[PDB]
RNA sequence: AGCCAGGAUGUUGGCUUAGAAGCAGCCAUCAUUUAAAGAAAGCGUAAUAGCUCACUGGUCGAGUCGGCCUGCGCGGAAGA
């Protein structure tokens, strides 16, 4: 690792790989061509499946394209197709909304086993808790 | 923060961790980044974890008046800024190697490491505990004894010999 | 701890009474008990301090006479109208 | 008060001719440099120079400590020498000397020429820069100043005469 | 710079100092915080 | 008080969001990484930003901070 040198973020779904109208002449506009953003992408992300949010770093230098090591997805957008509603927070904590509990989300904590500050794997676990509470979600624990 | 007892407390247990501790690096971090931490506690998760502290103490005033857990010859253990490093679980060896390995590659200074606690003195490097758990360095040790250091003199005539 | 070290009033009325607060002291009064009543004067500063803990009011304080400590309570305190002054201070045989 | 209380270490080198009220310095480089003082006493021996008030003067301290950093850089004047740089920014600008005077074209109608003081010197290792050491600490920051001034840098574009320890804001136009 | 009759550092970079008989606000980031008859 | 350092990761938080990845916006402000590090201070972004602040370590080495009660002064203050 270094630090700053070229990397951004800027997408809505793995469903629809380099979309256009979305972002367009915005996914990339430093060194990333907008035609190239879908051969990179798709040779891992078809790879496993489509329709969660994928960010990733974008090391660009001088050398024609660009190379984007990607990892784990936001455990935010988890809520809407391993939850419940197909929003998010909309009314917050204005009334008891959805309601996760400790069984669920426990999976979810354990895929990003390389995307976790807290070796001890019981301390990573309320680290999504609040990903899970920024919403109006209460926790049945 | 807090006063007199705030003081002795860090102390007690940071000193515990000398007392009670496997080993103690000491390693001044002139130019200490917040990648430093990101990295002895990387190396935390998947070859440590929490068995390990490194508290940046050179409160000295502090870290040193609460060595009556007996730490001598740390007074002159004690100059300029350090960030002590001690040892609770596992063993003593890898924890060294972290910042022996770290510092020499920039990483901030490492006070030369001016050596530490367990065997108890001055400064010098060694790599004695790093080298267990891999006794594999004892099956290559015994050098085959009767056979590999055979094929290496009793048999290095030949390929060398016939000149 | 309340104690307050005070001398035996020469001069009552507004007249002195005034003379006391511009030199830095105040009159006081006790009262209570088969005893007459008596003439103290205390120092601001001193006191000013005291009445601050709240700690004035509920526990009983202590009166030095030309040294014959006398013990009461704070039964009554006159402020000033403005500032951040003490005006007079009645005080009970208790 | 401290910097007053201070000490001042005279180098092994400086000559420290303190005649009364007035103090000369010389050494290594540097024509001397002799100041005055008032209501501060000064005092040599030893190695140092101590300086202290004066009963009488309520001045006292802060003429005195404003004396110690003064003669402090009287010292290191001599010493060390003093420090300068400036850097020209902004197309066809570019400085010159050819003696003791600077040249320099700054986007008028005429060059400037600007002529250096007493004992202060300055080069100019690139068209857009201008180095100046001197021995008065106080005059080379003068000098600076003064060049400096012929066109200090606008805070749109940056162009004009920076020190290096600038700073330039420059900041957008007003929207259309 | 502004001249009114109360000065008043505003940012935190705004010092207040007094050059000749006269009280002044001095900022080292905004400008606007400079300030004269105080 | 200077001066030397650092100021992340879940978390680009989801969100009335055209696009929002701390700061026109909503509501939330919880938990980790540790010596400290706020979904939070500032400049101001096509959006990343880049670079800097509370807070902690280092250097230095004796004071330092702001209210209170009081004395005397400063600005505020231009006319024939
Ligand atoms: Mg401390
Ligand atoms: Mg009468
Ligand atoms: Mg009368
Ligand atoms: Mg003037
Ligand atoms: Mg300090
Ligand atoms: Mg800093
Ligand atoms: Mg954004
Ligand atoms: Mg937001
Ligand atoms: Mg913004
Ligand atoms: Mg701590
Ligand atoms: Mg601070
Ligand atoms: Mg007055």
């Amino acid at each position: 690792a270094k630090k700053v040198q070229a990397y951004v973020k800027l997408q809505v779904a793995a469903g629809m790989a380099n979309p256009s109208p979305p972002v367009g002449p915005a996914l990339g506009q430093q060194g990333v061509n907008i035609m190239e953003f879908c051969k990179a992408f798709n040779a891992k992300t078809d790879s496993i499946e489509k329709g969660l949010p994928i960010p990733v770093v974008i090391t660009v230098y001088a050398d024609r394209s660009f190379t984007f090591v990607t990892k784990t997805p936001p455990a935010a957008v988890l809520l809407k197709k391993a939850a419940g509603i197909k929003s998010g927070s909309g009314k917050p904590n204005k009334d008891k909304v959805g309601k996760i509990s400790r069984a669920q989300l426990q999976e979810i904590a354990q895929t990003k086993a390389a995307d976790m500050t807290g070796a001890d794997i019981e301390a990573m676990t309320r680290s999504i808790e609040g990903t899970a509470r920024s919403m109006g979600l209460v926790v049945e624990d | 923060m807090a006063l007199n007892l705030q003081d002795k407390q860090a102390i007690v247990a940071e000193v515990s961790e000398v007392a009670k501790g496997a080993l103690s690096a000491v390693v001044a971090d002139s130019r200490g980044v917040t990648v430093d931490k990101m990295t002895e506690l990387r190396k935390a998760g998947r070859e440590a974890g929490v068995y390990m502290r490194v508290v940046r103490n050179t409160l000295l005033r502090r870290a040193v008046e609460g060595t009556p857990f007996e730490c001598l010859k740390d007074a002159f253990v004690g100059p300029t800024l350090i960030a002590y490093s001690m040892e609770h679980p596992g063993a003593a060896a890898r924890l060294f190697k972290e910042f022996a390995k770290a510092n020499a590659k920039f990483e901030v200074k490492a006070a030369a490491f001016e050596g530490e606690l367990i065997p108890a003195s001055q400064i010098d490097r060694l790599a004695t505990l790093p080298t267990y758990e891999e006794a594999i360095a004892r099956l290559m040790a015994t050098m085959k004894e009767a056979s590999a250091g055979k094929l290496v003199r009793t048999l290095a005539a030949v390929r060398d010999a016939k000149e | 701890m309340f104690t307050i070290n005070a001398e035996v009033r020469k001069e009552q009325g507004k007249g002195a009474s005034r003379r006391l607060r511009a030199a830095n002291k105040f009159p006081a009064i006790i009262y209570g008990g088969k005893e007459a009543p008596l003439a103290i004067e205390l120092d601001h500063d001193k006191v000013m301090n005291m009445q601050a803990k709240a700690e004035f009011y509920s526990e009983v304080l202590t009166i030095v006479v030309d040294g014959k400590e006398i013990k009461v309570k704070a039964q009554d305190v006159q402020r000033h109208p403005y500032k951040p002054k003490l005006q007079h201070i009645d005080f009970v045989r208790a | 008060s401290r910097v007053a209380k201070a000490p001042v270490v005279v180098p092994a080198g400086v000559d420290v001719k303190i005649n009364g009220q007035v103090i000369t310095i010389k050494g290594k480089n540097g024509e001397l440099t002799r100041t005055l003082n008032d209501a501060v006493e000064v005092k040599h021996a030893d190695n140092t120079l101590t300086f202290g008030p004066r009963d009488g003067y309520a001045d006292g301290w802060a003429q005195a400590g404003t004396a110690r950093a003064l003669l402090n850089s009287m010292v290191i004047g001599v010493t060390e020498g003093f420090t300068k740089k400036l850097q020209l920014v902004g197309v066809g600008y570019r400085a010159a000397v050819k003696g003791n005077v600077i040249n320099l074209s700054l986007g008028f109608s005429h060059p400037v020429d600007h002529q250096l003081p007493a004992g202060i010197t300055a080069e100019c290792p690139t068209q857009t820069e201008i180095v100046l050491k001197g021995a008065d600490k106080q005059v080379i920051g003068q000098v600076a100043a003064d060049l400096r001034a012929y066109r200090r840098p606008e805070p749109y574009k940056g162009k004009g005469v920076r020190y290096a320890d600038e700073v330039v804001r420059t900041k957008e136009a007003k929207k259309k | 710079m502004k001249v009114r009759a109360s000065v008043k550092k505003l940012c935190r970079n705004c010092k207040i100092v007094k050059r000749d008989g006269v009280i002044r606000v001095i900022c080292s980031a905004e400008p606007k915080h400079k300030q004269r008859q105080g």
